[PDB]
DNA sequence: ACTTTCAGGGTGGTATGGCCGTAGGCGAGCACAAGGCTGACTTTTCCTCCCCTTGTGCTGCCTTCTGGGGGGGGCCCAGCTCCTCCCCATGCCAGGGTCTTTTCCCCCA
DNA sequence: TGGGGGAAAAGACCCTGGCATGGGGAGGAGCTGGGCCCCCCCCAGAAGGCAGCACAAGGGGAGGAAAAGTCAGCCTTGTGCTCGCCTACGGCCATACCACCCTGAAAGT
């Protein structure tokens, strides 16, 4: 019952490096990385909601939290990937 | 909309250095302290403007500046919080 | 005609005894608005926001100059140099 | 249909939604926030994995190891900025 | 019964009730215990008393009567523990 | 719209610790920021503690552990003692 | 017991310095590095043991160490989180 | 004197193994923890994580120390370099 | 491979948040000095940089031995899990006590 | 000599008391995973010693580049006035998310 992103990280490795495997130790580092960035974005989006006295974390707060934490080029691409998914999700 | 980093005059940089305890100052210190100040101000102002844009505001506020400074481990007292 | 250094020590004592801003306000306001121009056009600023920015900037510069003086004394010098500022920044983690 | 396969993401939108709701971040969580966070996490993991796979290929290896992850992180400038105060176990 | 303030019941001067309200509204946990506001208010009041005593000593050194940011900064920078606790904090008009 | 601050209580503690010394408005506004910063630090550390231990309640034990984690040395010692004394007084008087 | 700081031998300190990039090493560097390592370990272990005692446990856990390092600004990837 | 130093830097910068011996590091960690709580047990993973963190910390400190040494027109690192690096870092 | 929890469909409800209106605080803008601050020049002198020498400590290499690393086994203690229940925290409403906003005037700066 | 802070008054708002109630965790058992302890061994690295050499440190010289003083100008700043724009509150209503019940599937074993 101990969940992890080890199932979903594997499916993204088979899309960029289909012929390359991942060790057991390195795959646990991948989980500590995802669990770190998620808490970073959710800890800044929870501050933007408090500053503006809002009780809801929407995609607008996650967008700003990504913009405040990630560096220059990563934030330009991570935001674009986020808004493409939300648009596709809402549209059927 | 013009060179405003030259408005951080040499006497001001010497005053800051002497507040820092510096005894003698090389003549190339000024143009480099100006760039350091520019980088720091760019970081803080970018964070403050991101907060302002998220808040759907047009004026950058002291509380936005305080949040921007706190986000860098540079908490500032006396302007709110 | 005072000897080279006694006036410098007097300035050090005077500027460590006071609490006022050592950077003129109008040029700093102009520089802040200049920098914010490239982030967002037609941006207004609170006087308290400009005040907080100036206070933080001057505290940061005083601390950086103290570290620069430490670096200069490390190399058996009394004159701080751009190499001293670069070493201080690299060690604290601003130049990597 | 699973919420991931309505906008085309490999990361679990439902799991991220539950994590945000249970994470003590706000009294409410929107409906596009998990999608946006899943997209951002997927993009970051994909970028890091691609660079680590490039590093592993440079070392004539078919497995991702902490050494390759550290090499990718320290080589890429933006990743070096983001994970600048992060230690990788057995990463050299 | 008579509305006795929980601050008076605990013997503190800080607002135990307001601290409880901020802890509940701050989104820190699903629930907040009954001793958390009482403990936090006591800690905050002790730290305030320490910093204000040192600021008053600093003001008395300078032959003043009213504490100003300079006295607070002097107290913090001259106290080893308070310097460690606040060693990333900038004080406005503190020098 | 009425804003809230710890000014009244800071003034009461100042009167108790220094009978005749006053305080300026800038100093009071700095003290309010100090109190808010310490409160947010302790609350965040206690929330992280309760999440690490899979608990849904922030209690005196969590606040004491957060104080021990954040405050240095004798500051932490005396703050923990003050908190324990206050909690004992509160729960010893209904 | 006592006298275990010497377990960080001089060759180990030289290997760590060579990993850092050091070319030549002075003789007092070994004692200074031992003191520095001792201070770092006391800080991290104090935080980890506080985290362990909060859980009413008697075993210092890799998670306890990870949290102690995280609350000092040094995140560690590999042992969980 | 120095070519072996270069061919030691090139060897221990390319490898990832721990540089300190596990048994004395374990004994030192337990000796330190004894002053915080008596009769403490330790997970092997916990001690290993402590070792990785300590080694990374010391490698970074030695990088900053080497920078301080080159600042003073020297190739030999001295305790003054470590002290300056730590003071500038804020420790 | 099996499976067990947990993500998703469906339905109700309301509380958060978006939209429009509005009015004032305050941020931008323009004069107007004027004088304190800044910029440019000059002397000089003291600091920094280069060179030379020396001795002192660092490094490289040999040899010995010791203690750390790798298993092998035991055991027993502490961490994890399950079932009770009860006591603590939450949700809601009334009423009053405390904390916020406005005026001032006299003592500290 | 002046200006702002310490006291006083009105009010408004939220804190406390009271009542009903679901659920979290404290506790009592059980169980077993691994942390500690002992044992053997052996050989890889730590330690000590010696040679030598190269590197840091001290002294001396030179030149060059900040410091200190001076003078003229300039542009910051404090005050005054205007405008109008943005922001904060209020009133209202839509719909988005939560809450909960069932079912199948997916991911962890």
């Amino acid at each position: 019952r101990k969940e992890s992103y080890s199932v979903y990280v594997y499916k993204v490795l088979k899309q960029v490096h289909p012929d390359t495997g991942i060790s057991s130790k390195a795959m646990g580092i991948m989980n500590s990385f995802v669990n770190d960035i998620f808490e970073r974005i959710a800890g800044e989006a929870s501050r933007l909601a408090h500053y503006n006295k809002r009780s809801t974390i929407t995609s607008r707060e996650i967008q700003t939290a990504v913009r405040l934490l990630l560096p220059g080029e990563l934030a330009k691409h991570a935001v674009s990937e986020g808004t493409k998914a939300v648009t596709k999700y809402t549209s059927s | 909309l013009r060179d405003n980093i030259q408005g951080i005059t040499k006497p001001a940089i010497r005053r800051l250095a002497r507040r820092g305890g510096v005894k003698r100052i090389s003549g190339l210190i000024y143009e480099e302290t100006r760039g350091v100040l520019k980088v720091f101000l760019e970081n803080v102002i970018r964070d403050a403007v991101t907060y302002t844009e998220h808040a759907k505001r047009k004026t950058v506020t002291a509380m936005d500046v305080v949040y921007a400074l706190k986000r860098q481990g540079r908490t500032l007292y006396g302007f709110g919080g | 005609r005072y000897r080279p250094g006694t006036v410098a020590l007097r300035e050090i004592r005077r500027y460590q005894k006071s609490t006022e801003l050592l950077i003129r306000k109008l040029p700093f306001q102009r520089l802040v608005r200049e920098i914010a121009q490239d982030f967002k056009t037609d941006l207004r600023f609170q006087s308290s926001a400009v005040m907080a920015l100036q206070e933080a900037s001057e505290a940061y510069l005083v601390g950086l100059f103290e570290d620069t003086n430490l670096c200069a004394i490390h190399a058996k010098r009394v004159t701080i140099m751009p190499k001293d500022i670069q070493l201080a920044r690299r060690i604290r983690g601003e130049r990597a | 249909k699973s919420r991931s396969s309505r906008a085309g993401l490999q990361f679990p939108v439902g799991r991220v939604h539950r994590l945000l709701r249970k994470g003590n971040y706000a009294e409410r969580v929107g409906a596009g926030a998990p999608v946006y966070m899943a997209a951002v996490l997927e993009y970051l993991t994909a970028e890091i994995l691609e660079l680590a796979g490039n590093a592993a290929r440079d070392n004539k290896k078919t497995r991702i190891i902490p050494r390759h992850l550290q090499l990718a992180i320290r080589n890429d400038e933006e990743l070096n900025k983001l994970l600048g105060k992060v230690t990788i176990a057995q990463g050299g």
